[PDB]
Parts: C-alpha cells; sequence; structure tokens
C-alpha cells in the first residue's frame, strides 16, 4: 500500500 | 474528465516537483490501483508552479513514454535530464 514515501526531482 | 497537457519544467537544477508510483513501485495517493508515475507535491516557488499540480499523470517526457515504466528508471530518466524537460501530463478535472 502506498504510505507517502514519494521521490523529489 | 481529464485533459492531456504539456508543461515545459526549466531545471534549476531539480525540477521542483515529486512522484510516487511505477511499475514495481509502491503506488501513489490518487488512482491507488494505477502503476503509473503521479506527481504528489509541487514546489511553490520551484520550476513547476503553477505549471503542475497533485494528481498530475506523467505519460511522457523529453518524449520518453512513461507509461508502465519501472520506478527506478522514471526516477533516474527525470533525473539524468538537463536544462528543460517537456512533459505531457494527464489531470483529472472537476465536472
Amino acid at each position: 500500500e502506498y504510505l507517502g514515501l514519494d521521490v523529489p526531482v | 474528465g481529464s485533459m492531456e497537457i504539456r508543461v515545459r519544467v526549466e531545471k534549476d537544477p531539480e525540477l521542483g516537483f515529486s512522484i510516487s508510483g511505477g511499475v514495481g513501485g509502491r503506488g501513489n495517493p490518487f488512482r491507488p490501483d494505477d502503476d503509473g508515475i503521479f506527481v504528489t507535491r509541487v514546489q511553490p516557488e520551484g520550476p513547476a508552479s503553477k505549471l503542475l499540480q497533485p494528481g498530475d499523470k506523467i505519460i511522457q517526457a523529453n518524449g520518453y513514454s512513461f507509461i508502465n515504466i519501472e520506478h527506478g528508471q522514471a526516477v533516474s530518466l527525470l533525473k539524468t535530464f538537463q536544462n528543460t524537460v517537456e512533459l505531457i501530463i494527464v489531470r483529472e478535472v472537476s465536472s
């Protein structure tokens, strides 16, 4: 499940 | 409804937005059963401000398809580009 960890680019 | 939009973002040296998703990824908060790459956050004074918004689905960048792209490949591609990146996004739009 998605838990809010995104990746800045 | 949805709208497909071309967006130019000038790296300085980052794009100024965050992404989630991709094949092999851990999903996204917008369309959870979709493997796509989604914009999750846009830096308010960064290069993508007023151009991108959370929820935007990236389907192409500099002519490379982001449809069903693997997560690490998507990240590495966006990080590898220099100067401007021409995105095609799909944005949901209110009724």
